[PDB]
């Protein structure tokens, strides 16, 4: 005899394979609750028929009809005999139906869509000083040379070249062939020097300040961090175990949540986890999702991977197998569970539906080649312009 | 002889460069509220948006009060005055016209060498006057959004770049004329 | 059975709930005194009703009908019965009324608007040195030449006193100069030169980062006297308050010249509710300052949008305290009351909630304008040469 | 109507009062377990009187006789009715009792001697940058030597490979040399070069002080796969535990290889106390590792004398569960109590107070061991030049 | 009539005139409730006789005999009739006597002994290096010096004076006159260069490092901060407000305060406020006198002035006028207080009794000339020492 | 010939210099907890302390195991070998003494003018090794309470000044040897 097997379709516990119109059946679905279910039958020995939640929320009560919705509702009016989704585990839901052992361990957690990284280019190590500076510094450098040739010569080694040579290793701090004998030559030296100095070491400090400095402040860093603030808006999944954890709350901090959340025009509250990442993703930094870590966990994994965790988890539960009150199903089910978790079968599970997949791989540390590989390059074009240089001056020469 | 014609041409293409930077106005391409902020083209003496209800209309600056009209002789409001008036790059092209005037008489008397030297030293003097120029007209505009500068910026710095050619040119020639002279 | 409870919209202390419309009785009413009376009516016991007063007025009296306004006036002409209000304590109410322990000090303050942050300055790259050890630097410096100078010239084995400047000139910007000295002497003079300059350069080099990119908040005003001696800013007081009588029947020279210039100040400086004061300093572009207790400063400055500030310390210190007619049989209980809530700390926990948790308010890239007074030193000095070399040419000319 | 329940004195989880001698009742014990059987007993509403074991042990099975022992034996025997103890879930006491869901999460970890810090090694010098930026910096040194030497052979206006050298090598040490370039090919080269130098010297310097002074704490293990090959550092569990079952009835390669270990090892690495182990690895030079939850070592670690540290990550995840007999009435009620309590957030309460609140756990001059391989190098370099001065001495003198 | 004036000595509110004995009565005694006295009696028109609390205790009441001792007990029995000093007010006190307005306010602080200054010398630019290093620094260069004049001399301007000269110049990146032509020189200059880049990095970096921090950690810095550390034992005075603000607390950190001081061994509760100061300055850090804050600045501005207060004050209350319940005194005496605090007395008496003493007048700042003297006077060192030799060498030549 | 003298001696000194720093024991003046910590003069073989339970009785180190006894062959092993055998002073003694007996030698043989230049070359090897021995002797002891050093300390620093200062004039020597054979 086939049992009922009702789920939900929330990546990746379950999942709709690609070309499912063509594939039929349980042979459809794949995710981690679908080789759990295999594993829990193959141990236990019986067959399985998986069926979906029409509704699509996890499970509740309405307070006015006490009615159940969703898995926890099919489950409890004899639609369903067992419930493999990942069901959090309440008091008021262990009331009616008899949970297993957690098979996984999660917390509430806050969802924020990822910030600009800033990624620092090749020439990152002219960061410290406005192109402005640079560009302004090659035309004072020019007019410097250009009045130190004219003072000099106009009644001497300081013709023009020379001047620029002199000045470009008076800047780089590399002494000079020569040096100015007269009093304006003289007087040129010394405020090309005092500029050098200041621009010097106004570069180097400022690049040791660069250095010693990463954009690792987060916007709230803390639950509290959300309530304070009105510009973001935080809200959660109606229908789901936070918004009970929420509603039944004596905290000040998880009080002040509620009663934002209640309260929140337009409503917070969406209809489906997607909905609330969407909402983060396309709210310019405006919404504050509050879901569970795996779910946050495997969304900033997956590509774009443009959203990050904050904070630590505000409290701790787990997921569990459900079955109906009285059921004969209850017993070995546990048993099960217990052996996988130390056969390690479920830590292979989660290592492989969590990090295989791998998009995006995102004290002091040492420089990387390229923080510093713009100026090699640099160098190599400089060698490779004396070079040429060199043959025009052969040719030249020669004729 | 054709250094003195090359001399020529070059300070009456920096003089024209520079003279068109100063009159032109698509100096800076930033984002301002003064246009139903929105995309603009600036310049040295009036700000013209563009892409917005005016279109095409606009106006002058009020440089001195910036809305703000405080905090008068403070070592602020000079630069604010001097940014107004932009004497620096004018001061600029003045001496670049009357370097190539030197040049031009420098044909008509060539027994006095010091005319083209004088010529030099207001070439000189002209880049010195036109870097301060830029220097006062960046540190005024900072009075962070994004921000970008057009040809007439890059117009002012070719006036300098042939200002300093210019003037290295005719310190050339009043070299040579003296060594003729022994 | 109920109590007659007088306040005034002064907040934090009382304030309307956001669409109170729809909200009737008590409860229209949040803030800091609301909280108290309600504690101060569970411990005695008695019930209350929140009333506002139609003068909008803390209290004051006209010296010459010699009648009581505000909330003073309402509790001695018996139109309530208890004030649990940020009313001040002075001598005068207090011959007429009787108040209880304050439950919240303060001080009179001075409120103006936020000045836009000083850029820094030309000639901030001296900053990180003191100006006598610019000094100092300088004359060592002609010490050293001169010496130099000397020694080579009586003990030789050329250094003439430019020759022996430029070189000491160039040792101190770490540019070595053609010439080195041949002689033990001078050589000496160079090493603890060369000493200096290391150790010099190496401290200014230090902390030179900060001195570029820090922009320093400086008030034309730091302090009362400050304010008094500057007749072009103008300075006022709410129109009927502690802070007026205050300052009228002062003795110190300092409020007797300040009540002076408010009672000859045309237009009348006075304004008639903090809220118009704290609008007139935000649209004056500074040339307004607005006296006020502190906790209002403290309030405003903690909320947005951060226009304005408080500036200098308190000129006088007193206290906010509950009030109630002559001879009531609830003065005695509300003093127990005021004593056991702040032994308890409700008071501090209420001023958290009301002030603290009401608060609303880098690495960058060198900017031109921080290092544009060295280029226009860098041009100065290119131009001073061109002329020295001009006043040379003409002198060699004749 | 009093309840039987076991535990065991594991801190913080169950121990004794200071001068408990004078002590009587259940009062005599403090911890998390036994407030957890307090609220547990309340939601319930039974009685409880806290109850030691005297083997001392949590509980397992001997494969010879099928008897049980410790917690788990006097449960099944009826010598009691609940344990509300650091008891650890597994399928083996599943099938026997009855447990509750998990009322904190835990994991196997490793316990090691805490290691001498490291300090900074010789040649920590090269530390701020890559070895790759190193080999960069060297190819482009021998580049720009052999193009300078190229371009001034081919097109000169002298420069050798060996002068060619000498410049490159001033230039990057900020040491002008006597020679320079006087063609415009060489002088780009000169420029280019100067830039490259000014960039790297400058990096390298900001970031200098951090990788001179940072002592860094490594292990000899890194994670149980580093601790099975090395054999000569000793591991062990205790005696009777979740931990020596989960290890004896495993099928992991590396698991069942540390069960063949510890079965062979001698002499028994078991041992029969959590202390016990505690002081084995603190009293073996670091020698010894042990096996154990991992809140346990978050408390010792935590706690005074931190002379150890936890090495790694958990080998697997399981919870601590309380049990009760098969068939009681208090199963049922002691679920929803432990749910209850998660909801409230009193566990986490419990925790922080306990391993949290219990926690008992700058600029400096540089020292000369700091900076002595430069003084080894350089001293070095001089024998080196002696000893070449010598040999050109020979060569010449033939 | 006159009226009895109960008081206490505590400085600085009461203190005994120099050569006391000699003085007697009211004369005898200065502070600032003295002054406080005097005004009151001026604007109310009575004249006092000052006296003291015999037991030396401010005043408690004894939970079993239910009586009050100190000057609250004077008060209460009818032995004084006014109560001058500085008061505590409390709600207990409060019930049987007739306090008046405060006339000063203060909050439970603590105070701790000063720790070590550190201060800076004039030879403060050799801090980031070790003594060792720059010793060794010299013999190196002695050394590499001598080596190099070998090397180059025997089968040249490479003297001994000259490599003494280059070696110098090289440290000092200032350039040399002449430079190595030889391997062996060019080896040994290049060895010198590595040494004197990596030495002059090191100092640069270390010193900013020095330069871009303070010496501003305190060691507790909180209330809880107390709390938590046990080698540091925190008390009160025994018979003080303080007292009993522990002993009826509420909070969770105030009642563990408590409970130590109950039961700490030996008692931590203090005699006098004296006995706590004596006891935090010959503790060796290991008293923690919490008092109130008036207390705390006298000390901390009176010689040695060798302590500190630290965090912030836990509570506020203030001081107060005492008269005995139902005394007629208890009206004009309010209105007097007012007076003063209205005209500015009471500000300019707290203002000369806690600032005009002055014994000890104890972000990024600029250097001040203190830092760099000690360059300075090698500078002069130096250039007398070349004047001695240059004459020296004047003898010699002439001779 | 006077030069000749005063090189012996003082390669004479220096040896005897270093010879006594590394015979004698009051190279460091630190507390520890090895007498009955209290203060104790330390030497480069053994500990003496003083004031103390002993008041003069003492004993060698175990500088290898530092009562650690682990990493070994780590780099840190290599120093606690260097410092406990105390090679390089050792080797310092040893080239001093060698040279002066080169020197010595040079009086015999006049024609062999090579003798002091070995000589010189031993005196400047000494210095050398002298230096190292006081870096690793300092690297060692950090292994932070008060210290302070001894007169053996400064012994043997004059010592090393001695071979340097003997090291030029031998130089000095060959220099004048070489240029008389012309
Ligand atoms: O009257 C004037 C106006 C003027 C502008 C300049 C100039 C130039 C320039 C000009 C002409 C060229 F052919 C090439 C470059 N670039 N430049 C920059 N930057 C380069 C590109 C920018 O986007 C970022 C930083 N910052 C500040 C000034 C500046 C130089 C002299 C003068 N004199
Ligand atoms: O075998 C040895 C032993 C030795 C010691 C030294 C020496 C000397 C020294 C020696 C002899 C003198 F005549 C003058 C000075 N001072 N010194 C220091 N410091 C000076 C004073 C100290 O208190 C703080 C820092 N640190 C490390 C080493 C050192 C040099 C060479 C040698 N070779
Ligand atoms: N409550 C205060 C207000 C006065 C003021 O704001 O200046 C009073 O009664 O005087
Ligand atoms: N309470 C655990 C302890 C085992 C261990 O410490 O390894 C058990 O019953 O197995």
């Amino acid at each position: 005899r086939t049992y009922i097997v009702t789920t939900i379709l929330e990546d990746p516990y379950v999942m709709l394979k690609k070309n499912a119109n063509q594939f039929e059946g349980n042979d459809r679905y794949e995710g981690y609750c679908v080789e759990l279910a295999a594993e829990i039958a193959k141990h236990v020995g019986y067959s399985y028929r998986l069926e979906i939640v029409s509704d699509g929320k996890y499970g509740a009560r309405d307070p006015d009809t006490k009615a159940w919705n969703g898995m926890v509702g099919e489950l409890v009016y004899g639609r369903a005999d067992v419930a493999v989704a990942p069901l959090t585990i309440t008091l008021v839901r262990e009331e009616v139906i008899d949970f297993s052992k957690p098979f996984m361990s999660l917390g509430i957690s806050i969802m924020i869509k990822k910030p600009q990284k800033s990624k620092p280019g090749v020439f990152s190590f002219l960061d410290p000083l406005a192109y402005e500076i640079w560009m302004c510094i090659v035309f004072a450098y020019i007019g410097v040379s250009v009045v130190l040739f004219l003072v000099s010569r106009f009644s001497n080694e300081f013709g023009i070249f020379n001047s620029l040579w002199f000045s470009l290793g008076a800047f780089m701090q590399q002494g000079c062939d020569i040096s100015p004998r007269s009093l304006s030559g003289r007087i040129v030296g010394g405020v090309w020097w005092f500029f050098t100095l200041i621009i010097i070491s106004s570069y180097t400090a400022n690049l040791a300040a660069f250095l010693t400095v990463e954009r690792m402040v987060s916007p709230i860093e803390s639950a509290e961090d959300l309530a304070k603030q009105t510009e973001i808006a935080y809200g959660t999944l109606e229908a789901g175990s936070t918004k009970e954890f929420f509603r039944r709350s004596k905290i000040a901090v998880f009080e002040k949540m509620w009663t934002y959340m209640k309260s929140a025009e337009p409503s917070v509250f969406v209809r489906t986890t997607e909905e609330g990442m969407i909402r983060v993703r396309k709210s310019k930094g405006k919404y504050a999702y509050l879901l569970e870590s795996t779910m946050n966990e495997y969304i900033e994994q997956r590509k774009p991977c443009d959203t990050m965790k904050v904070g630590g988890n505000l409290d701790s539960k787990g997921y569990g197998i459900a079955t109906p009150k009285g059921s004969a199903l209850r017993g070995p089910v546990n048993l099960a569970v217990l052996k996988l978790s130390e056969q390690g079968v479920l830590d292979k599970l989660k290592s492989k539906w969590w990090y295989d997949k791998g998009e995006c791989g995102s004290k002091t540390s040492a420089l990387s080649l390229s923080n510093v590989a713009g100026v090699f390059y640099i160098l190599i074009g400089g060698l490779g312009l004396a070079m040429l240089v060199a043959l025009i001056e052969f040719c030249y020469k020669s004729r | 002889g054709v250094q003195v014609l090359l001399t020529t041409i070059g300070a009456f293409a920096a003089f024209g460069l520079m003279t068109i930077a100063i009159s032109t106005d698509y100096w800076l391409y930033t984002r301002a509220l003064i246009c139903n902020g929105g995309l603009t083209h600036s310049g040295l003496w009036r700000i013209c948006c563009l892409e917005g209800l005016k279109r095409g209309v606009c106006v002058k600056i009020n440089h001195f009060p910036e809305d703000t009209d405080y905090d008068h002789d403070s070592a602020e409001y000079l630069l604010r005055v001097v940014r107004a008036s932009s004497i620096f790059p004018i001061l600029s092209a003045i001496l670049l016209l009357l370097g190539g005037v030197c040049v031009a008489a420098s044909r008509v008397y060539k027994s006095k060498r010091n005319i083209i030297l004088g010529a030099g030293i207001l070439f000189v003097a002209a880049g010195l006057s036109n870097i301060i120029g830029v220097i006062v007209y960046i540190s005024a505009n900072a009075g962070k959004n994004h921000y970008s500068y057009g040809w007439s910026f890059y117009f002012g710095g070719l006036s300098f770049i042939l200002a300093e050619v210019i003037g290295v040119l005719a310190v050339n020639i009043y070299i040579e004329r003296s060594r003729e002279a022994h | 059975k109920t109590v007659v409870v007088t306040t005034i919209l002064e907040s934090p202390y009382v304030m309307m709930k956001k669409n109170h419309e729809m909200l009737e009785g008590n409860e229209r009413y949040e803030g800091y005194c609301v909280d108290l009376a309600a504690e101060i009516a569970k411990h005695c016991g008695f019930k209350y009703k929140l009333t506002i007063v139609g003068d909008g007025k803390y209290g004051a009296r006209d010296a010459d009908t010699k009648i009581w306004n505000g909330m003073v006036g309402e509790l001695v002409y018996g139109k309530a019965d208890i004030a649990i209000a940020p009313l001040t304590i002075t001598l005068v109410r207090e011959e007429v009324i009787d108040f209880s322990k304050p439950f919240m000090s303060l001080g009179i303050s001075i409120m103006i608007k936020k000045p836009q942050k000083s850029k820094p300055g030309v000639f901030s790259f001296l900053d990180p040195l003191a100006y006598e050890i610019w000094m100092c630097i300088v004359f060592a410096y002609i010490g050293v030449s001169v010496v130099l100078f000397l020694v080579s010239r009586f003990s030789p084995y050329e250094f003439g006193i430019f020759n022996s400047l430029w070189f000491s000139l160039g040792a101190f910007m770490r540019q070595g100069c053609d010439i080195s000295p041949r002689s033990l002497s001078g050589r000496i003079v160079g090493g603890v030169w060369w000493f200096f300059t290391l150790i010099i350069i190496s401290s200014y080099t230090a902390n030179l980062a900060a001195f570029l990119t820090v922009e320093r908040m400086v008030s034309p005003i730091e302090s009362a006297e400050d304010l008094s001696k500057q007749t072009e800013i103008a300075y006022g007081t709410l129109d009927s308050g502690s802070t007026k009588e205050f300052f009228r029947r002062s003795k110190i020279a300092v409020f007797d010249k300040m009540w002076t210039y408010m009672r000859s100040a045309e237009p009348s400086v006075f304004v008639r509710t903090t809220a118009e004061g704290v609008a007139r300093v935000r649209k004056s572009k500074g040339k307004y300052a607005y006296l006020l207790e502190s906790t209002m400063n403290e309030y405003i400055e903690q909320r947005k949008p951060c226009d304005t500030m408080k500036v200098g310390g308190n000129l006088d210190s007193k206290g906010y305290g509950i009030a109630t007619p002559k001879g009531s049989s609830l003065g005695t209980p509300v003093n127990l009351a005021v004593l056991k809530l702040s032994e308890q700390g409700v008071l501090d926990k209420l001023k958290n909630k009301w002030w603290y948790d009401k608060g609303e308010c880098k690495t960058s890239a060198l900017s031109l304008s921080n290092v544009a007074g060295v280029f226009y030193i860098l041009v100065g000095g290119l131009g001073l040469a061109m002329l020295v070399a001009l006043i040379e040419f003409c002198y060699k000319s004749r």
